[PDB]
């Protein structure tokens, strides 16, 4: 629930997001996918409240899997995108918000561009070139400040997120467990096995 | 500082023209007086969105009634109304409101509190400045005021407000209600506050501020071949 | 707020100052605190003036309705739906009303309906904070079956003890006289009533 | 509880020019919506060519100013009268604030005067006795809206040479007396218009070698 | 905790001779933090101009809002909704929502298409509407824009001359406000011509 | 820190061309009880000085003891006590201004709202403010607690700035107090009728006026006002 | 922000000037280096008073140390005379985060964190204040020990420069100075206004802003 | 507590009810409320009963060790000790005292010390809880230069009457005589004093 | 900072203590030392609230060091520990008490015998064959029930040092940095340079 990332290079989106599930004064887990699929092209990352933000998650994803079979089409990143701020800017005038933090990143087929939306549980949207929640971002959009070009291959897009998993090792005080990385471009979200 | 006072033939109605938030002045020409009806006006104190919402809404609704009854609306249904309202939401619509105005059956005054009391009177102030205002009124009111002598007593009651109140400021509006007349609404009645002209032009030399991009914004609907 | 009710031998007369205060500022010094719910069924009010303005209203169309129907509603019927809307929003009133009125058959009556929303019949009746200083003075000067003078000066001089004391209470003192004669309002202006 | 505090408005503005420094602030006292005086000063000479104003809780202020003031009596008495220059004055002040820095006095101080070149000076403090030199600080109720006009016209802030695309500021430069009075006036009508808290009337107390001058002027009443 | 000064951001709006002005900021952060230097508070429905400041997730919300209202109301009205009358559905569309309200700060820019006559609001988040002649100022650093606007400002300044005065009103405030600047945007607006300017400020 | 328990409403003053006003009502009230019909809140110092106290009765007569040993101190070692070494308004005020503000840093406050009102050996006005906080100011003008709200209105329309305090005189000022007092006694619950009023003049000196009240009361039109809004009889 | 690290050619100090009242700018043009004397320096960040004061107080006290010992203070014993006094008044509400760096012969180039609960570190790389996070992130991934003093100074500019730019409350200017056997070197005043768009320009970073 | 004091022709009269109160409960219903500082000043005790007590104690002392020094003391001297006492630890006090003394000189005097520590002399004085409630009646029955008789009468009607509608008052009445002729203490029953 | 372990075997006694000093968001150092020297045979590790760790534990230090020139003399680890506890207990009940846990490791050459004592901010002493503070002691106690031995070697001793930070490195929330091991046997104190 502590450290979720995304870097939109040339042709792909990063998204980069802690295994620690910690309870208390227990790591219960240190392989835990921060992530659900939402389309073919579209991954969307997810960090707060414990129940909140998996349950979230999978009832965005239902949505966008039932469009997906009714119009025998994909929406497109900033479609879904728009879609969710709505959910959670309905949901945090509810008698109990989902108190849920996320990184959506898509490859619209369309515009053959990569696209990053970081969304607050508020409903807060912003298109960015990289994007963190919680206290990731204290430390990362300096570097990424300093690091980031917007023309950088998705290798080049890699080795800046080691940069960003190595300072996030050194300065901050848990133990976060390392992340899982998937890469979303125009043939779909993979999973880079060794990071 | 709103106020409002009978005489002879009718009854008058005055108000500041300032509105405030926090310590700082949002607005130096508001008006205070809103329309009920032609002939019934009600000054607003308190929350303003409330004091311009509840009067709108009465209003709305006493339209309806004077044209659903074929007559011209009284005083007290405006009052009961207001009352009724402002006593459903316990004072959380936070207006505090002078009714009055001229009807079939004569001339009218009254005091409206945010709980939902009505107050019946010759004389009323209400807001920050009513303490000021009702020095004045106390000091100078009597029975069977002229014309002249009630808009000045009037317009003196919301100058003490101006003056002596930091929540009251800027211009007098006053509204006058007379029998078998039409009622006269006088915005900037008195304007005793007038901005002196400034030491200095502080409009700077073309190129003074740094341009990063510039576009032409496209307002009209289809350009079209 | 001071305000009290006595029984007489032709009717009853209901008594108030006329001072409404917000705190320390006179928001009012010529309130009128005795209230018309019928012809001859007169109440004073003290608590939350929006409170007992709203309860009277309701009780004044309880009432017109209840006479387009039965006819004439006697005091306690008057008593009764004073009672019943205290009583069942206990939870959010500040009302103290004191109900006073004529029929031929009974004659005067007087009704008190404390914070509780109880009811008590009572030959005269005290509220409002400016009560509290003339219990001595009420309990030791009431008698039954005075004339009308008697009665006039017995609240005259009860409410100008009250006003005295009372920082709350002031103004002139109001009346309103109730028998088979009819409706007399009086007033008492300071000069008369704080030489006494 | 008892609230040892109170707020009594007001709001005050030094410039420093190149030979002069000024001190300004509104004449209006108040506590919550009610005025107190129309005509209450609160900008002092203390002597040794030093203007000083301690404005908020006027209590506090009168204390501090009355402390510097007798700080001064007794500085040439311990010293065979030697003059106490602003950065000296500045530094004292820091100690007469801190002295209370767990009750503190809820004032914001500026003292101007000028330094030992004989070149305008203002030193502003906050409650509790940091302090810093500057060209421009306006203090109070009203320095929110004064100061980024001050920002903007005294240091030339935002403002650049026209047809340098934007890579030539506008050249700083000391501004004359009759000019720095002309901000000060404006700035105190524009702070009335906006602050219920700032009106009545104008005080400066100009600064050069030669002394302490005052200038009065009258602001909107309401 | 206070929603008005969660994300910053200031709005601040101009009238000149036959002209308006509305200017924002591009800052979008969590308190301290800055995250967007990109957040545009200026939205536009045919050629009446809304700035929204406060809460960001209720400016996008709100413009969603007002895009959906004004898109109707031109399919039924057969014609573009004018300033006057965009100003009442705002005022309407915030004090329906008063005891749960939207923490925004709009403001109202644009010219009467039929009268010429230019015309700027503001309002409380609760739809209190102030009808300025002068200007109008909201958000984080409304106290700097107030002072800036009450000195800067004078009346009938030519389309140039107004871009110059308030682009200074805005510039000069978000300097002394920590969740404001990071970037500024200006429209000078015509009767039948609109220029869109991108301000050159301080990255802090 | 306390609680003020018995206390005296407003102080109301000002200054006219040759002297000073101060007026105070004889009221000592017990939160809303009318307790005390005979308190005396304005205390002389001298022949030249007035002091009006509104607040707590207690922390009143602690300050009224202050000021008579003042006196008796003043004339220790002091063969010009009653001549150029008498008590000034301005040493009165300032001994209690200096009281007053250590009273508050103290936080045990005295809870009192204070004008010192009287005239100078060079025949100079002074009218000067003191509160529990140590707050102070002058003006031609100064009332305390609802004499702030409601008689200073009224008194500025008479002395609206320093250059209007020539062009009053001793009964167009007096007129303007008196009328005050009857405004405060129609507006404020914890005032009376009975109250008390002191000239400080230059020429005439100290004319101290006990047991005055409030007349020309206008009662009238209360008889006409019926009900609360739609009540006719 | 303030940082202070250290490298083959010494010690390298770098502070932003921004003073604030919660989201009031108080101040662009504040110093938070304290010249103690020619081989000693103090960082300030916290409370504006608490840290200028007793900044100010431990010169005096370093300056009676050299007057009594006829002996320049260490490091060490100058960092722990502000570290045991703060340690006094724990609990009181004092706020100070400070680093205190300095040269001697016996120590070499050394550098002390003191902050308002009592804690005092020797370390080679610290970053203190509200700006902390921003400038580590620079600083950590182009840290080596052995910069040439050109780029050390440098990278404790960019530091900072990348904290003025995403902390509300850190910017106005960065101030530069360098430690060396000879004592500390001003290497200037940078206002952001100008620094920001030079190093954009020259270094091609900062591509998340509208140039 | 019903306590008052009254100045008459020959001196002054003190009277009391009898009740201390825990809660609701009666912790004492004969309570001695009239307390001897000297031979002829004796003070009537509300509010704590542990910190009158303290106080009493403390006056008794200080007008002994007078008494020993500078002879009999006045009733102000005792009045002031009451008021200094008082006055300076009204933080950690909670005291309403009414002091009243014969001197040959000065006839009777009463002073009456409320909260905060100030002092008032009266023709007569009345505090405690069941003081409220005769305001109105005292005010009203009270006339100077009164005998014993009228004085015994006077003081029995109005605490009679605050006894019957204060809780925190009850039992017997006790009166204490100071005159010339020396010191009379008086009591009154229920079976008495509650049929007026 | 946090996690403070102690290990009397055979002849020595291992103290290991974390290595990183962390305030808020952000670790300010990874090799901090969490101990001090109290005699040539008597080592203290220290763990708490930031300022009163190191100046309760220099305070000790110059108190028992002292107490060595004054005598001629070595205090024995039981007269240390006992001196330490009244310190704390005399400290509970001030104005403002320490809020410092500590174990003392002490070899006593008079007895030749390892000793091992755990005392709490509150003055609880207690001799144990192993020891922790905070958070560690939920762990690392289960584990030593199960693989100690009074009669283990140091190097034995180590390995089973080894088997709770691998553990704590597992389990705990929090990145501790590593730790820091010293052995106190007759020979004196000496620091485990690669752990
Ligand atoms: C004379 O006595 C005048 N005194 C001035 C004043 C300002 O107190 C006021 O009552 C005036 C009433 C008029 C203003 C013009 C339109 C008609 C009503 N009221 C205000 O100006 C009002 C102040 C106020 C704020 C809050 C509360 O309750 C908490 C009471 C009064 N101002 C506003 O409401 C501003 C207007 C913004 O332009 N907005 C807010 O206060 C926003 N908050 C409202 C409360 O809920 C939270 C949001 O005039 C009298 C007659
Ligand atoms: C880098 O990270 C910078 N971050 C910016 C900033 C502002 O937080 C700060 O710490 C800066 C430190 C320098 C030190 C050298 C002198 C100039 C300031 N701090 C402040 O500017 C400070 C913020 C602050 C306020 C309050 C507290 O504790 C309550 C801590 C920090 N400002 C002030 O203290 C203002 C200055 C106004 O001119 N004054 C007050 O806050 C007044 N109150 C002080 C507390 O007691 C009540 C009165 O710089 C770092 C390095
Ligand atoms: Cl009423
Ligand atoms: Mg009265
Ligand atoms: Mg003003
Ligand atoms: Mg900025
Ligand atoms: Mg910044």
């Amino acid at each position: 629930m502590d450290i979720i990332l995304g870097i939109r290079v040339q042709d792909s989106v990063i998204l980069a997001s802690s295994k620690a599930v910690t309870r208390g004064i227990s790591v219960l887990k240190d392989s835990d996918d921060k992530t659900r699929q939402l389309s073919p092209h579209t991954l969307m990352s997810f960090a707060g409240e414990a129940g909140d933000t998996v349950q979230f998650a999978e009832y965005i994803q239902a949505n966008i899997q039932l469009y997906s079979i009714r119009e025998d089409y994909e929406l497109s990143p900033q479609a879904v995108s728009s879609f969710v701020r709505q959910e959670l800017a309905k949901s945090i005038r509810s008698r109990r918000p989902y108190q849920v933090n996320v990184l959506i990143g898509g490859y619209d087929k369309k515009k053959n561009k990569p696209e990053l939306y970081q969304i607050d549980y508020l409903g807060t949207k912003v298109e960015l070139p990289y994007g963190a929640h919680g206290y990731s971002g204290f430390y990362t959009f300096s570097l990424l400040d300093h690091h980031y070009r917007p023309d950088m291959t998705t290798e080049e897009g890699l080795d800046l997120l080691k940069l960003c998993v190595q300072e996030l090792e050194k300065r901050m005080p848990m133990d976060f467990k390392g992340v899982i990385v998937k890469i979303v471009d125009k043939d779909g979200i993979r999973q880079v096995d060794d990071f | 500082t709103i106020a409002g006072l009978v005489f002879q033939d009718g009854v008058i109605l005055g108000a500041d023209t300032r509105a405030t938030n926090d310590s700082v002045v949002a607005d130096k020409s508001c008006e205070k007086i809103h329309f009920i009806a032609p002939k019934i006006y009600c000054c607003g104190a308190g929350v303003a969105a409330d004091a311009e919402a509840v009067t709108q809404l009465i209003g709305s609704n006493i339209e309806l009634h004077s044209l659903y009854t074929s007559r011209e609306p009284r005083v007290v249904s405006a009052l009961q109304m207001l009352k009724q309202h402002l006593f459903k939401y316990q004072g959380h619509i936070g207006a505090y409101l002078i009714v009055a105005g001229v009807d079939p059956t004569g001339s009218h005054l009254f005091s409206i509190h945010a709980h939902g009391s009505t107050d019946v009177g010759y004389y009323l102030s209400l807001g920050s400045g009513s303490l000021a205002a009702m020095a004045v009124l106390e000091s100078h009111w009597k029975q069977d005021l002229t014309k002249e002598e009630a808009i000045k007593l009037a317009s003196d009651a919301i100058q003490a407000g101006i003056w002596n109140d930091l929540g009251s400021g800027s211009n007098v509006d006053v509204c006058v209600m007379e029998i078998g007349k039409d009622a006269e609404y006088l915005r900037n009645y008195l304007t005793p506050n007038v901005r002196e002209e400034k030491q200095k032009s502080y409009k700077f030399p073309r190129g003074t501020t740094a341009v990063l991009k510039e576009s032409i914004v496209n307002i009209c609907d289809i350009q079209e071949e | 707020t001071s305000i009290m009710a006595v029984t007489f031998k032709d009717g009853v007369i209901l008594g108030a100052d006329s001072r409404t205060t917000t705190g320390a500022y006179i928001a009012n010094r010529v309130t009128d605190k005795l209230t018309r719910v019928h012809d001859k069924i007169w109440c004073c009010r003290s608590g939350s003036a929006a409170d007992t303005q709203a309860i009277a209203d309701i009780v004044q169309y309880h009432l017109e309705l209840y006479t387009s129907q039965y006819g004439t509603p006697s005091t306690e019927t008057a008593a009764s739906v004073f009672k019943e809307l205290c009583y069942e929003n206990k939870d959010n009133l500040t009302a103290g009303i004191i109900v006073a009125g004529y029929d031929d058959k009974n004659k005067g009556e007087v009704y008190t309906i404390p914070l509780g929303g109880s009811v008590h019949k009572l030959p005269y009746a005290i509220a409002g904070s400016g009560s509290t200083f003339i219990y001595g003075y009420c309990d030791k000067n009431f008698r039954e079956n005075m004339s009308k003078e008697e009665t006039v000066d017995f609240i005259k001089h009860s409410l100008s003890q009250a006003i005295k004391w009372d920082g709350s209470s002031g103004g002139v003192i109001r009346m309103v006289v109730l028998t088979a004669a009819g409706v007399e309002r009086l007033i008492f202006y300071p000069d008369e009533y704080e030489q006494l | 509880q008892f609230n040892p505090y109170g707020d009594n408005g007001g709001t005050i503005l030094g410039i420093a020019g190149e030979d002069f420094a000024v001190l300004a602030g509104d004449t209006r006292n108040i506590t919550d919506y009610s005025i107190n005086s129309r005509y209450e000063p609160k900008v002092f000479d203390c002597g040794d060519n030093i203007v000083m104003s301690a404005n908020g809780f006027a209590a506090d202020g009168d204390a501090l100013v009355k402390r510097f003031k007798n700080s001064v009596k007794w500085y040439h008495f311990d010293h065979n009268d030697k003059k106490l220059s602003i950065n000296s004055a500045a530094r004292n002040i820091q100690h007469l604030l801190y002295g209370k820095r767990f009750f503190p006095y809820y004032v914001h101080t500026i003292i101007a005067g000028l330094d030992e070149d004989g070149k305008g000076a203002v030193y502003s403090f906050d409650p509790v006795g940091s302090y810093e030199r500057e060209q421009c600080r306006a203090g109070g109720a009203a320095a929110s809206l004064i100061m980024p006009f001050l920002d903007n016209q005294v240091n030339f802030k935002n403002q650049y040479e026209p047809g340098t695309n934007g890579k030539v500021k506008k050249p700083l430069k000391y501004l004359s007396v009759e000019e720095v009075i002309k901000l000060v006036r404006d700035s105190f009508t524009s702070a009335t218009e906006r602050h219920i808290q700032v009106g009545d009337g104008l005080e400066i107390l100009i600064v050069t070698k030669d002394g302490v001058r005052k200038e009065f002027y009258e602001l909107k009443r309401d | 905790s206070d929603p008005s000064s969660i994300n910053g951001g200031i709005v601040v709006a101009m009238t000149g001779k036959d002209c308006v002005a509305i200017a924002c900021d591009l800052r979008l952060g969590s308190q301290s933090l800055g995250v967007s230097n990109k957040f545009e508070k200026i939205f536009h429905y045919g050629h009446v101009f809304l700035g929204i400041t406060g809460l960001a997730t209720d400016v996008t919300t709100l413009n969603e809002m007002f895009r959906y209202k004004t898109n109707l109301y031109k399919l039924k009205e057969e014609r573009a909704i004018e300033p006057e009358t965009f100003t009442q559905l705002v005022s309407s569309s915030l004090y329906e929502r008063r005891f749960g309200p939207y923490f925004v700060g709009p403001v109202v820019a644009g010219i009467n298409s039929k009268s010429g006559k230019p015309f700027i609001a503001g309002f409380d988040l609760i739809g209190c509407i102030d009808e300025a002649k002068d200007f109008i100022v909201s958000g984080t650093a409304s106290d700097q824009l107030f002072g800036m606007c009450e000195s800067l400002y004078e009346p009938n300044l030519e389309p140039e001359d107004l871009f110059e005065t308030i682009s200074q009103a805005l510039l000069n405030a978000a300097d002394r406000d920590a969740l404001s600047g990071w970037g500024a945007v200006v429209y000078i607006i015509k009767k039948d011509e609109v220029v869109k300017r991108y301000l050159k400020m301080r990255q802090d | 820190t306390q609680q003020p328990i018995v206390t005296g409403t407003s102080v109301i003053s000002m200054k006219y061309d040759n002297g000073v006003i101060i007026a105070a009502d004889n009221l000592g009230s017990y939160g809303s009880l009318l307790r005390f019909n005979g308190v005396e809140r304005l205390i002389p110092v001298g022949d030249n000085t007035v002091v009006g106290i509104s607040g707590d009765i207690s922390d009143m007569q602690h300050i009224e003891r202050l000021l008579k040993d003042l006196v008796t101190e003043n004339a220790y070692d002091n063969p010009l006590a009653d001549a150029e070494e008498a008590l000034e308004p301005s040493y009165i005020f300032e001994y209690l201004a200096t009281v007053m503000y250590q009273r508050r840093s103290k936080m045990n406050p005295l809870w009192n709202a204070i004008i010192v009102a009287g005239v100078q050996s060079n025949g100079d006005q002074f009218l000067r403010y003191v509160n529990l906080l140590g707050v102070t100011y002058s003006s031609p003008t100064l009332a305390t607690g609802f004499g702030a709200h409601m008689a200073n209105p009224l008194l500025r329309k008479v002395v609206d700035r320093e250059s209007d305090i020539p062009k009053t005189t001793v009964q167009v000022a007096e007129e303007a107090i008196v009328n005050a007092m009857r405004v405060l006694y129609y507006r404020d619950a914890r005032s009376s009728r009975n109250f008390s009023l002191a000239i400080i003049d230059k020429n005439t000196g100290l004319t101290f006026k006990k047991n005055l009240q409030v007349e020309n009361m206008k009662w009238d039109f209360a008889k006409d006002i019926k009900g609360y809004g739609t009540q006719k009889i | 922000t303030t940082l202070a690290f250290r490298f083959q050619g010494g010690i390298i100090v770098a502070v932003d000037s921004r003073a604030t009242a919660g989201n009031w700018v108080a101040s662009q043009t504040v110093k938070k280096v304290i010249e103690i004397n020619p081989f000693l320096l103090g960082t300030m960040a916290g409370g504006a008073a608490d840290c200028q004061f007793w900044e100010t107080w431990l010169g005096s006290q370093c300056r009676l140390h050299e007057l009594r010992e006829k002996e320049r203070i260490s490091v060490a014993a100058a960092s722990k005379i502000l570290s045991n006094l703060v340690y006094q008044y724990k609990g009181a509400g004092l706020s100070m985060g400070t680093m205190i760096c300095g040269y001697t012969r016996k120590e070499g180039p050394t550098i002390y964190y003191v902050d308002s609960d009592g804690t005092r570190l020797k370390g080679d790389i610290f970053c203190v204040g509200s700006g902390q996070t921003f400038a580590y992130g620079v600083l950590d991934s182009n840290y080596k020990w052995d910069l040439s003093v050109e780029d050390a100074l440098y990278l404790g500019k960019r530091s900072i420069l990348a904290a003025a730019h995403r902390d509300a409350y850190s910017g106005g200017s960065v101030n530069l100075y360098h430690v060396t056997e000879d004592g500390w070197i001003y290497h200037g005043n940078h206002d952001v206004g100008e620094l920001f768009w030079k190093v954009k320009e020259e270094e091609g970073s900062f591509n998340n802003v509208i140039g």
